[PDB]
């Protein structure tokens, strides 16, 4: 397989060790800065719930998407870098991100 | 086990 960032991180983070996940996004910002999004702009989640929040600013993100010829155990990904607003669903106390709803 | 918050960090954060 290829040694691109996506192939490597998806494996290291236990996302493709036992299957090939179609898509995943990695955020390159401090953990605390991402957690801070839970008190930023309140927006509706795709499912209709209102516990989602959109970051005020764009953040550095890497999008990982399976190629058309990807097949377990040899998962293969296309790596795309971008700067976009993230939308996260938050829950609990402390009020932190538990799901990524999207990226604008 | 792994909490929802922990899972989100493992799957999406690369500080």
């Amino acid at each position: 397989s290829s040694s691109n960032y996506c192939n490597q991180m998806m494996k290291s983070r236990n996302l493709t060790k036992d299957r090939c996940k179609p898509v995943n996004t990695f955020v390159h910002e401090s953990l605390a800065d991402v957690q801070a999004v839970c008190s930023q702009k309140n927006v509706a989640c795709k499912n209709g719930q209102t516990n989602c929040y959109q970051s005020y600013s764009t953040m550095s993100i890497t999008d990982c998407r399976e190629t058309g010829s990807s097949k377990y155990p040899n998962c293969a990904y296309k790596t795309t870098q971008a700067n976009k607003h993230i939308i996260v669903a938050c829950e609990g106390n402390p009020y932190v991100p538990v799901h990524f709803d999207a990226s604008v | 086990k792994e909490t929802a918050a922990a899972k989100a960090e493992r799957q999406h954060l690369d500080s």
